[PDB]
RNA sequence: GUUAAGUUAGAAAGGGCGCACGGUGGAUGCCUUGGCACUAGGAGCCGAUGAAGGACGGGACGAACACCGAUAUGCUUCGGG
RNA sequence: GACCGAUAGUGAACCAGUACCGUGAGGGAAAGGUGAAAAGCACCCCGGAAGGGGAGUGAAAGAGAUCCUGAAACCGUGUGC
RNA sequence: AACAGUGGUAGGAGAGCGUUCUAAGGGCUGUGAAGCCAGACCGGAAGGACUGGUGGAGCGCUUAGAAGUGAGAAUGCCGGUAUGAGUAGCGAAAGAGGGGUGAGAAUCCCCUCCACCGAAUGCCUAAGGUUUCCUGAGGAAGGCUCGUCCGCUCAGGGUUAG
RNA sequence: AGAUGAUCAGGUUGAUAGGUCUGAGGUGGAAGUGUGGCGACACAUGGAGCUGACAGAUACUAAUCGAUCGAGGACUUAACC
C-alpha cells in the first residue's frame, strides 16, 4: 500500500518531490515521521538511478526532482549533486540509504516529528 | 435528538472514568541521565542509541 | 511542607485535572519528566508551578529537593470570562473562556 | 444580500437633521422631548 | 500432604453516603455618599443689551469630569476670613 | 418621617438618559463598600511575565486592589463505611 | 374528675409561630453584636435555645401598636452555575523545506521551490468608514488554535494645491 | 487484521516492513545513436524501456537501550496416608 497524507495525488507528488530535493541538498531534514516513511522509498529509488548514472536515469530523475540549487559557489543543482556526490558516496551499499530517528511531538499539532538522514 | 433528562453527577463520572491519560513509555537518557521516550531522542542529551546528532 | 499556586490562568480546569491526576502522589523528578514528555497544553504550566514549589521549599524550608513528594495537587475552577459566538440566524451562543487555580503541595517522604 | 441601511450622510442630515427638525412644529417638539430627557445627541 | 465435596472472606477500574478542607459565586447581615413623600418660608419666569440648550476650545503636565471663554482652570472691586 | 437601604429606593447612590439597540421618533441597562490611616507589600527566591512562597506593615494580609461578611447551586482533593 | 369524640377537598370559625419598624421599660455587646457554618438540645406545629468556629459592630427580651409581613411552581423577572460534553463546530481554496528571532514557534520574518487569480482575487476611484495608514515597544483581552504577530493595546509621527 | 482499542505476524542467533537484486504480471517496443525519407515519419539497436501494493531471496535502514505488571497460594469435613 501507500499513504495519502491528507492530500490529493498531485499535491502529494509535489510534497514528496520538494522534500526529496530538500533532502538531497541538506542531507538532513526534520518533518513528520509519516512523510519521512513515504520519502524513504522514493529517495532510495532516485539514489538507485544515481548509481546507474545513465542518461536515461538522468532524464527520469529530472522528470521527478525540482530545479534548485544545492551548492552555491559551484552553480551546482540537486541533480548533478545527486549523481556525482551521492553515487560516489554509495557505490557499494545495497539499499538502506537513510535513517529515520523519531523525535517527540509538536506543540501545535501534537504531531510526532522526526528527522531523516542519508545513511 | 436531545436529552430527555439531565445527566447526573454519578453517571457523568462513570463516563469520565476512561477519559484519562496514560503515562508515556519512558526511559532514561543513558548519556546524561534524564528521562526520555522509548525509541526517541533525548532532547537534552541530543543523543540516541549511543550517538549524538 | 511547602506550597505553590498559579491563580487565575486562562485554561480549562478539566484538562489540568487530567494532567495532575497523572502525577498525584509521585516523586518530583519523575513528575517533571512526565510533564516534559507528555503532549498537553497544561504540562508547562504545571511544571512551572511545581518548580516554584520546590524552590520555595529549598529556599524557605530547606527540605532536600531530591527527597520530595507531591502531598497533594488539585485545581479549582476560577473566574470565567464570558464571550459570544454569532451563530446562525442572529442567535448567539454563550462561550465560557474558563480559568483555573492550580495548587500543589510538596512534602518529604 | 442587499439590506435596508445604505448610509448617506446627506440624506441623514437632510431628513433627520437639525435644520429639518427646526423647520417644522412637530420637529421642534422632538427637540423639546429630546432635551428634557437629557439626550446628548439630540439630532443628527 | 494429596484428592473430592462444601463453606466464607477480600477485592475497587471507578462509584455512593458521611466527614474534613478549599475554590467559584454573590445572597444574607451592617453601613451610606444617593433617593421618596411632606412641612414652613422665599421666588415664580428667561430672552435681539441676543436666551434656555449645545458645539469647539482654554491647564506646565495626555483624555474625561467640573470651571471658564481668545481677558479661557480667572479680572475689578466692595465686603468677610 | 412607626419612608427605601444597592434586584429596594429616582431609570440613574458609581461620569446615566451614559453604554447599547434602532434610519427615525424612540427604547434603555448593568455596576456601591480595602484599611482608622496607604502604613498599599522595601528586600529574598520560583518564574519571560502573570501568579505565587517567604519577609515586612497592620489589631487583622484567611484585608493585598471584586478590597467588610461571603451562603447555596456548581466544581474539586483526601478519607471512615 | 367522668363520659363521649377528634379522616377531610371547596369553604366558615378560632387559636397561635415568625419577620421589619415604632413607643415605653428593662437589658446584651471589643472580656467580641448581628450575620454565616456546624452540632446527637427543647417545644404539639409554625418554631425556639445552648455550645464551638468564622466575622468584627451593632442587637435581643417583655407588653402594646403599625405593616411593602412568610413562596416550591406564573413556558414568572434578574443573576449565577450545571447537563448535553471535552461532544458538534473551528466558516469554501497548496503548501514544503532551510535559516533567523525569541523564554517559548506548524502558525512571526527572510530565502528557495511549488500552487491559485489574471474583464480578476490585479491597478485607479466614489459613497461610506474615521487613524484602521507609518515607525517602535507589548501580548491581559480580541484573533473561532497558537503567537515572538496585527485592521488589537500603548506611545510618537504622518495628509502640503491659483 | 483494523474506525480506535483490539487480533495476528515480528522485534537483532531476525526476513516484520521499507530498500536492493532476481522474477511474475501489466504496458507495449524507451532515451540516445544510426539508416531511409525534403518532411511529417518509418526501420534497427532491442519482447526494449518502465512498473504501486504481487513472491523469493538479501542483515543495507528502521524494529535500540529501558521500564512496568505478574505467584506465594483461607477454613471445615470425608477417603488414602
Amino acid at each position: 500500500s501507500y499513504r495519502k497524507l491528507g492530500r490529493t495525488s498531485a499535491q502529494r507528488k509535489a510534497m514528496l518531490r520538494d522534500l526529496t530535493t530538500d533532502l538531497i541538498i541538506n542531507e538532513r531534514i526534520e518533518t513528520t515521521e509519516t512523510r519521512a516513511k513515504e520519502l524513504r522509498s522514493v529517495v532510495e529509488k532516485m539514489i538507485t538511478l544515481g548509481k546507474r548514472g545513465d542518461l536515461h536515469a538522468r532524464r527520469q530523475a529530472a522528470a521527478y526532482i525540482r530545479n534548485e540549487v544545492a551548492n552555491e559557489e559551484n552553480n551546482q543543482d540537486a541533480l548533478q549533486k545527486l549523481f556525482s556526490d551521492i553515487a560516489t558516496r554509495y557505490e557499494e551499499r545495497q539499499g538502506g540509504y537513510t535513517r529515520i530517528m523519531k523525535l517527540g511531538p509538536r506543540r501545535g499539532d501534537g504531531a510526532p516529528m522526526a528527522i531523516i538522514e542519508l545513511v | 435528538a436531545v436529552p430527555f433528562r439531565r445527566t447526573s453527577k454519578m453517571k457523568k463520572r462513570l463516563r469520565r472514568t476512561h477519559f484519562k491519560l496514560n503515562v508515556p513509555g519512558m526511559t532514561e537518557c543513558p548519556s546524561c541521565g534524564e528521562m526520555k521516550l522509548s525509541h526517541r531522542v533525548c532532547k537534552a542529551c541530543g543523543s540516541y542509541n549511543g550517538k549524538d546528532i | 511542607q511547602a506550597k505553590a499556586v498559579a491563580r487565575t490562568v486562562r485554561i480549562a480546569p478539566r484538562k489540568a485535572r487530567l494532567v495532575m491526576d497523572l502525577i498525584r502522589g509521585k516523586q518530583v523528578g519523575e513528575a517533571v519528566s512526565i510533564l516534559n514528555l507528555t503532549p498537553r497544553a497544561a504540562s508547562p504550566i504545571i511544571e512551572k508551578v511545581l518548580k516554584s514549589a520546590i524552590a520555595n521549599a529549598e529556599h524557605n524550608y530547606e527540605m532536600d529537593a531530591n527527597n520530595l513528594v507531591i502531598s497533594q495537587a488539585f485545581v479549582d475552577e476560577g473566574p470565567t470570562l464570558k464571550r459570544f459566538r454569532p451563530r446562525a440566524m442572529g442567535r448567539a451562543s454563550q462561550i465560557n473562556k474558563r480559568t483555573s487555580h492550580i495548587t500543589i503541595v510538596v512534602s518529604e517522604k | 444580500m442587499k439590506r435596508t441601511f445604505q448610509p448617506n450622510n446627506r440624506k441623514r442630515s437632510k431628513v433627520h437633521g437639525f435644520r429639518s427638525r427646526m423647520s417644522s412644529k412637530n420637529g421642534r417638539l422632538v427637540l423639546a422631548r429630546r432635551r428634557r430627557k437629557g439626550r446628548k445627541v439630540l439630532s443628527a
